[PDB]
């Protein structure tokens, strides 16, 4: 049964390295910094943005130069001095951000070190006790090192809002310059929450001249807003609060020329059908606090037909060029969580996102080669109208930790994050227990049935789907543990076996053939006690065979088979368990478990038992305790025929074979492994059988 | 026939929530799209007063 | 440079199954049985059908959308629900015959 | 006029088939019975790499 | 040509299924036989 079930969890690896290289691309994520962090700048207008000094003997901070622009002194208040620079700017594309080097408190400035750099961004921060910044183009994240005095205490001073990003993070800032569940159906309640909810669109634009004489255009763009609203909905006056944001956003470059007097835009921005726009919510409401947890999430929403007016272009020379027009209609489609920071009050939200079209009315350039243009560009969106309201109603059945008194509601959220949860370690003792009143034929009849893991990862009840990627993250997982590993090393071992005629035939030790599946087994281990030569060899045998065949096939049902059998009863009345906690629950369960099970296979009458605990046996139905055993033949034979689970052993056999009677029919279906007469005899009249397979279901210890 | 059809079309519930999610994080991390005007120039006759 | 992307409105499922049945009335036996006792692979299931324009895959991703939510999915899962269940302990010990 | 780029890999893929010719034309004779039992899926016959 | 070595009636049975390893294998591993060279050119065949 669970044999193909195993087989089945370890086959569908494929996923995890796609399910987690997605989350590697998506999950890259005045106000002095203390040390061993980053800073990253990402100026918005060419200027003086972020400085920074020791403010006792040594000043080092950077100034933009603006291009098409010669030596020219500049007025700026560098440290708050108007200090003399005359630099240069004769590049085109890629801008210049040079290093002012100022010696004392009213000191000179030399000219050393110039950042160059495209998409306006840039990080400067100390490393390794002294000033280590990024320098050069583009293509490359070189740094360059500068020693102050008093390192430790140079006081970063920006204009704007930048990063907080730690040190450590060198890869991760080299690249830039080139969610809680606990789910379960014992003490969690869900709740209705069906809030009819409407909101409000605001768009921002970021607009950036190039320093000239207003003919060239550097950035026109979106850029995130958020406004707030009160609203009138079944007497409340509830306010909320609401942002934007957009993404693939389509690029359009109007070049009029080279001369200073073109009408030249060096990009623009605009939306068609491959963006999406993303809103948040801040109510007053409880279902706002109640969004830590939320098992259902749907919302069917309203569509607005959203304009745009005209536009802003100022020239010196001639009339002004006017853009015109804009259209896109919204269509939610999706709907998420996140968090907003606003006054460093980050709590919960939840996202809103769309799908957009857009509309017949064209959007003209005046005086310019372009016309019929399509998308509701990025110039002027918001019309001078103050909001863009859509309505709808709103579906929540979110659930949180209601306590086992129907009586009491849970109507808040405690924090951010709950952090306490609970160990491994300790969760082993609560899987220690309920495997003591288990089941007696019940959990046999469910080791028949394919647990394929849709139905073995369906009445898990989660409230989210990383469960499963999870689940064969478990078997990526046994890696540091021994299944993962030992599958590798049977395939490797049977493959160099099957390539190495030279000497990886004739170097390894004996077995009864030229078989990987005798001779890898007695390579070295410690020698028991008290075992015998011939009982070291079985036992190796006996573990590679265990191990291996229970992913492999089988006769009969299979000791793995009643181990899923059993971990499915313990999740299913687990009572204590989060989505999070079965990656190690399941390892140590289809690991930890078959401690000392044998195995048989059945030569024209004649079978022999061996497991892993130093035991053999050689009997063959008719009369049990016969001939002793043949290492080399035994070996031989079940190398080549498919191996019988042994459920049965030796002495439950001997003792109901002699006690309560058998037949010739009853024990060829025992000591083949049929389900059926041993469900049977389990079921009739509480057999040795019984007992075994209740001290076999202990065997699951942990 | 179908056992392994119907059995396959119902396991592989985690492929297909997990492309869902998949395709999910992915639109949020889609880049920017820009186009280049072509082989071809734009201009006129700019100072106009 | 487009206003609307015309999409296709769908015939609606009652017709759909009507000209189904209308073809269920045509198709033949002895080759259909030929296709009857040979496992096929969910890939040639779903290959050869419409312009393999990432629209297989996505109908292939939407096919597995919708089995999971059908009476057969909530079926099996929940007949595996009570068998669970009732191998997990004595919970339903003796209501009714 | 910078874009004809057409073949790609065969110069790699050639001159290894004779190689993988030559190493396999000293194969093993009993483990590869043995080793045709096994079901080296996915999770066995990309791991030994 | 192997029937000169007898290998009769339970061994053909299995050999007859073309698939039995464990009668494939045994001949394989013991009595020197035609088989080895037929596999050997199996193996050479799919070589090229």
């Amino acid at each position: 049964m669970a044999s193909l079930i195993y087989r089945q969890l370890l086959t569908n690896s494929y996923t995890v390295d796609l399910s987690d290289e997605i989350q590697e691309i998506g999950s890259t994520k005045t106000f002095n910094p203390p040390v061993d962090y980053w800073m990253l700048l990402a100026p918005t207008t060419p200027g003086v943005i972020v400085e920074g000094t020791n403010n006792t003997d040594r000043w080092l901070a950077t100034i933009l130069i603006e291009p098409n622009v010669q030596s020219e002194n500049r007025t700026y208040t560098i440290f708050g001095i108007q200090e003399q620079l005359t630099v240069s700017n004769t590049s085109q594309d890629q801008w210049k951000f040079i290093d002012v080097v100022k010696t004392t408190a009213n000191g000179s400035i030399g000219q050393y070190g110039s950042l160059l750099s495209s998409p306006k961004l840039y990080a400067v921060m100390k490393h390794n006790e002294k000033l280590y910044t990024y320098e050069g183009q583009t293509p490359n994240a070189r740094t360059g090192h500068y020693s102050t005095t008093n390192y430790d205490s140079v006081n970063m001073t920006a204009f704007c809002d930048f990063y907080i990003i730690p040190r450590s993070e060198e890869s991760k800032c080299t690249e830039y310059i080139n969610d809680i569940v606990i789910s379960k159906t014992s003490l969690w309640k869900e709740m209705q929450y069906n809030r009819d909810i409407t909101i409000r669109f605001k768009f921002a634009n970021t607009i950036i001249k190039s320093g000239g004489l207003g003919y060239k255009w550097s950035e026109i763009s979106f850029k995130p807003a958020n406004y707030q609203y009160t609203y009138t909905r079944d007497g409340e006056e509830v306010t909320a609060h609401t942002t934007c944001s957009v993404n693939g956003v389509n690029d359009f470059s109007f070049n009029g020329g080279s001369l200073p007097t073109d009408f030249v835009v060096s990009k623009f921005e605009v939306i068609k059908e491959n963006s999406y726009v993303y809103i948040d919510y801040w109510d007053d409401s409880q279902a706002f606090r109640n969004v830590v947890y939320v098992r259902s999430l749907a919302a069917n929403l309203n569509s607005v037909m959203c304009t745009g007016g005209s536009y802003n272009f100022s020239l010196p020379v001639g009339q002004w060029p006017v853009l015109t027009g804009g259209a896109v209609s919204l269509h939610s489609a999706g709907v998420t969580l996140s968090t907003q920071f606003t006054d460093f009050v980050s709590l919960n939200s939840l996202r809103f996102r769309f799908r957009l079209a857009v509309e017949e009315p064209h959007f003209k350039l005046t005086r310019t080669r372009l016309d019929r243009l399509y998308g509701l560009p990025a110039a002027d969106p918001n019309n001078g109208k103050e909001y863009y309201e859509i309505a709808g109603r709103f579906s929540l059945i979110s659930l949180v930790p209601s306590n086992d008194d129907y009586q009491t509601p849970i109507a808040n959220s405690v924090t951010v994050r709950q952090d306490l949860e609970r160990q491994l370690g300790e969760l082993r003792e609560e899987f220690n227990a309920l495997s003591q009143e288990i089941a007696m034929s019940q959990l046999i009849d469910l080791a028949l049935l394919p647990l394929d893991m849709f139905s073995m990862f369906s009445g898990i009840k989660s409230t989210i789907d990383a469960a499963k990627s999870m689940a064969t993250n478990v078997m990526k997982k046994f890696k540091k543990s021994g299944l993962a590993n030992s599958v590798s090393t049977l395939t490797d071992s049977l493959s160099d076996a099957a390539s190495s005629i030279s000497r990886g035939s004739s170097i390894r030790s004996i077995g009864s053939s030229a078989s990987a599946w005798t001779d890898v087994s007695t390579q070295i281990t410690d020698i028991s006690s008290s075992v015998s030569s011939v009982s070291t060899q079985t036992s190796t045998i006996s573990r590679r065979l265990r191990l291996k065949e229970m992913a492999t096939q089988t006769e009969g049902m299979n000791f793995d088979d009643i181990s899923a059998a059993v971990l499915k009863t313990k999740i299913d009345k687990s009572t204590q368990i989060s989505p999070n906690t079965i990656p190690d629950i399941v390892t140590e369960a289809s690991e930890k478990f078959i401690p000392n099970r044998a195995y048989r296979v059945i030569n024209n009458d004649d079978v022999f038992e061996a497991g892993i605990d130093g035991k053999f046996f050689a009997y063959k139905v008719d009369t049990f305790e016969e001939i002793p055993f043949d290492v080399q033949k035994f070996a031989d034979l079940v190398t080549d025929s498919p191996v019988i689970s042994a459920i049965i052993d030796f002495k439950t056999l001997k003792n109901l074979n002699d006690n309560y009677g058998i037949t010739k029919q009853q024990a060829f279906n025992l000591l083949r492994s049929d389900p059926r007469v041993l469900r049977e005899f389990i079921n009739q009249d509480n057999p040795i059988i019984r007992n075994r397979i209740e001290q076999l279901i202990m065997q699951c210890r942990l | 026939m179908a056992s392994l059809i119907y059995r396959q079309l119902l396991t592989n519930s985690y492929t297909v929530d997990l492309s869902d999610e998949i395709q999910e994080i992915g639109s949020t991390k889609s880049q920017n799209v820009t186009i280049n005007p072509g082989p071809f120039a734009q201009t006129g006759y700019a100072p106009v007063n």
